[PDB]
């Protein structure tokens, strides 16, 4: 069970990461909320009592990220799970022959920077910590989730730049996951398709709500709920590693 | 024991005798129920430390020239992990073989032939003809028959192997090679078979026995081939190969070589390069 | 949750099937183990209590599994979940130009049709009657789980015939579960990888032992109820439908 | 290159297969046009001069494989090439609530048979007949090509008895190649999407149309000639192996 | 046909992008060689003769890419094929427990701006090149293959870098080729396995071996030249788009 784990879950004040602490600390677990300073996850931290706490760190920064860290060792003493949830996007095309337009390099960078290089600072940095702790029964030392998305397979048009990070997530599961297998340490990728946070309410509610019923079954965006549901399903279960799970309710993107 | 009041002025004597002496190697001594057979052992006791103490001291000589020169004196696609990549990979092809291999086996029931030296060394050529098995494209499914697994062979392999006998990709048992294969498939391949083997049968089961007797027992292995109703066949040595000089029975690990050459399409020219050339001169 | 599902399980007088019955049962659901006649399955369903039967019937036959559900439904009512892990398997190289053996048609043919067919036998009859439940809050009428593996990836030597069983039900599991999105019902399989079944067993130990110790975290052999853990993480999650989840930890399998 | 090369073209007499044999005659080989008798592929090999022969025999039966394997040593001496373009599909819904009408389980037995079944027949005995050939300067005896189409990874709605098979054809390549690297055999899989066979040309303009204009690029149904390039290509280059090509112009199916 | 092409090859001076451009100059096209100033490129221009011109550049600078593409039209008028070749390798395990070693980010970030940063800058802007064209008889503008490598899939221990980069250009092969498919280009990508580039033969020859028979066929490691077969017959064929076409010899790499 997951009763009395501590869980480090990066990109925690919305979205997916909310959903993930709010089941984990219900089930009796323990959270850290690593978020942006301006996230608001300060508010999440207290709503969520005295057992999840905030921590604010940049994931590109690996000052950040270890001052984050470290205030998990103060206020639980051990990391036993990490949960890479943050991420951003670009709607950006690649080149548009009738505007003459060229997707900028910045663009790229930045969303590769925090998707990809960022949750690679987390998955290292959190790997030392979880090597200090002692083996369980079945010999486990932690347990690490990333956060891919379906674009990593059938990415739209205009999602170039989402579609590589998120691409080198799956790419780099199985390394890291022969990696750390010495250690002890279970590498599984969620690659998410099309649920109800944030970034799928930014664009227009037209094109979200046709998106809701492109989905064959169930016909709506995915409960970040059932998102959290899944981490949970994924720390209990000791045999699964290495493996790319897709929760996007057997859904195909189209051009 | 006083079996010392032989040691202790045997080395004053002028013999070869070693210092370091257990008890263990003291009874083992008292075995040796003759003047020759004694010092015989003993020969080979002392010469234990002589090659001991010269490796010994090559070691540590090498040690003081690389630390002077470790301590005076990029893009990589691959971690330096060769030697583990190479057992894994070693590992599935041995999995694969046990599944879909051809079968090949060794017969242990010649216990009671061998002295204590030549069931030692039986186990050093095991060792190695075991080992060129693993790093063969083509790997045999080694069989190790009539194995007791209390009998002394037994427990020779265990100590050479320590850890690495239950981890072994090979059937070893305690039933005769007649009782896992068909009486018809089964070739003792020995030397004395008056049948010369022509060419290598893929669905066929090759026996070698895993004998070395030093004090030369011939008919030993065609006894017990004809004890059952089991073919034998014998190498061509005679048909490719001029002979001048010592026994035509071949060690184990030198006939594992030429089997694996010969199940690899090699023809005899290539298969008899593992017969020592100081016992012929040349392939005719 | 699970308490109150009615599951019917394909070969669950053994192996994966028995540990999933277990579990589910054990979680309040009734289930029924479907499996053949001479499989011992009517004592496994008498050691579970009164809310485990034991269906005899062959999963290749049309009759057979129609007799099975009909059975449920006459014992509970209503059919709600369908778990296939009836299957079998054969050690044979497509050539063997060595030994001049050519792999047999009929292991082939009896390898496909108990995997392969029997599984989709199944699917279209359960279907039926998941097609008269009414639905749920989310429009749900039932979760049909099937079992493929890691052979259908990687492929061992001689597993020609399991693999294209095996690679049948990956190939099927998206189409079926197109097909059954208008009526509410999810398709999901799962991709066992080594695991502490008799399929497996039936090799020698020494073989058994090395390809335990090759699976990376944890090196060990699949327990069941680590499978049947899985299943009941489907079950649970309305969003997780059309995919297949590799449950091998981490092992890739070499020739 | 391909001249001299002998090739057997399973279901040569139409579709794929008849281009793949008009390209390496052509390029100066020697084809075997395997078909059923009624196929007329008696015309289409008269048509294709005297380096071509047309062996009527039904893939689905070792017997007149057989013979037909017979009658290709008896002309060219030698087979160096296997295509495998024989294959049949169903339209059928797995499960239709509103009209209670289940998939019959003959249809799902009879794509099987020929796509899949009738595939591994072909191979395990041609693998008989490359078999007795003496390795080239590289080693190699033969290759073989299957045909297993983009419905193995995106099926559409009533294609799951044809997703079945070619999800089969698809988990069995890497296998088989493994079962065939000692004898220097290369086993290949192509994918194709939409192509102008003599199938898709009967449906009327409509679907026609629409589907030819949901290729990505180019927008247009695949030309069987462009199928005969990438067979020719995967003969030509020594180090393609166990892998399946999609040859479909990027097109993703949607349900 | 290939002749009269012009094609950009980054990398072009060595290995896979060297073999390319050897073979397209002899098929008669012409050949940018794009590669940085310190490495050969100039002698290997020169040893190709008046159609192969080299041109310096880093792939991680767009200033440098563009003068690049001005060369490439000044000197032959037009771009119609961008193979993407350039790449860095490094092997460094995410974490060590015994050695107490991280991985370092610094060798993360430039492990990505070369391989994955610097294939799409190049994607980016030659598209814009390509764009200029009147599209030929079949209404296609150009031609991009990207070179991913088999650690996109299985990536070994210590390439959780290499692999993420590599894994991200097998994300973005479809995405791109759908963006690019209004104006006629095609996005094609190669996943070599293990190849006799400089890198792969400075090492022992103890190693060399080794890795050669890992292989299952052919047991050998790959010639560049084959990897040039591969790249013009995806060049040729029009009906390649958006996918990753494994050239490794049916390998998978162990851990
Ligand atoms: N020339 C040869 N031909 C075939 N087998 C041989 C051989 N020389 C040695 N062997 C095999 O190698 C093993 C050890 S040689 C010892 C044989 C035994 N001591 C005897 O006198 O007959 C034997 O089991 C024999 O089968």
């Amino acid at each position: 069970s997951v009763k009395g784990l501590v869980a480090v879950i990066t990109g925690g004040a919305s979205g997916l990461g909310l959903a993930t602490a709010e089941r984990l600390v219900g089930q009796g677990a323990s959270a850290v909320l690593l978020d942006l300073p301006n996230s608001g996850g300060e508010a999440q931290a207290k709503k969520l009592g005295n057992n999840c706490v905030f921590a604010p760190a940049d994931v590109t920064s690996e000052k950040d990220v270890q001052t984050a860290l470290a205030l998990a060792k103060g206020k639980f003493g051990r990391v036993d799970v990490a949960v890479n949830c943050a991420g951003i996007a670009v709607a950006s095309k690649t080149y548009n022959l009738k505007k003459g337009q060229t997707h900028t390099l910045e663009d790229f960078q930045r969303v590769l920077d925090v998707n990809l290089m960022g949750t690679f600072n987390v998955i290292r940095l959190v790997a030392g910590e979880m090597g200090q702790n002692e083996p369980d029964q079945g010999g486990q030392r932690g347990v690490i989730i990333n956060t891919a998305s379906v674009a990593a397979f059938e990415g739209q048009v205009g999602q170039a730049a989402y579609s590589a990070s998120k691409g080198g997530i799956v790419g780099m599961t199985l390394p890291i996951a022969r990696d750390l297998a010495p250690i002890g340490i279970r590498v599984m990728t969620i690659a998410p398709g099309l649920f109800g946070t944030p970034l799928l309410t930014s664009l227009p509610e037209k094109v979200c709500n046709f998106l809701a019923s492109q989905v064959p079954f169930p016909s709506r965006l995915g409960d970040p709920a059932e998102y959290a549901h899944l981490v949970q399903a994924i720390i209990e279960n000791p045999f699964l590693n290495g493996e790319v799970i897709r929760l996007d309710g057997a859904i195909r993107m189209q051009p | 024991a006083a079996t010392r009041e032989f040691i202790e002025m045997w080395r004053l004597l002028g013999r070869e005798v070693p210092e370091h002496i257990t008890e263990e190697e003291l009874k083992t001594l008292m075995e040796c129920v003759s003047n020759t057979a004694k010092k015989k052992y003993l020969k080979y006791l002392y010469t234990k430390e002589k090659v001991k103490k010269a490796r010994q001291i090559k070691k540590e000589m090498k040690a003081a020239a690389r630390e002077e020169a470790k301590n005076i004196k990029k893009n990589f696609l691959f971690l330096r992990l060769w030697d583990r990549n190479m057992d894994i990979a070693m590992g599935w092809k041995g999995a694969q073989a046990m599944q879909f291999g051809q079968p090949l086996v060794f017969d242990m029931a010649y216990e009671n032939y061998m002295k204590r030296k030549e069931l030692q060394n039986t186990v050093s050529q095991l060792l190695e003809s075991e080992g060129w098995n693993r790093r063969n494209v083509d790997p045999f499914h080694i069989y190790f028959c009539n194995l007791k697994i209390d009998g002394a062979l037994h427990r020779e392999l265990v100590k050479r192997y320590q850890e690495k006998w239950d981890k072994l990709l090979l059937t070893s048992t305690e039933k005769s090679h007649v009782d896992l294969f068909p009486k018809d498939s089964i070739i003792y391949l020995t030397a004395d078979s008056p049948n010369v083997m022509t060419t290598f049968r893929h669905d066929k089961v090759y026996v070698i026995g895993s004998f070395v007797d030093k004090s030369m027992q011939p008919g030993t292995s065609l006894a017990k081939a004809k004890r059952l109703n089991l073919a034998t066949e014998c190498l061509p040595l005679d048909k490719y190969l001029q002979w001048e000089i010592g026994n035509k029975n071949l060690t184990l690990d030198q006939m594992i070589r030429i089997l694996l050459c010969l199940k690899n399409n090699g023809n005899w020219q290539e298969a008899l390069q593992f017969v020592p050339k100081r016992k012929h001169t040349g392939f005719l």
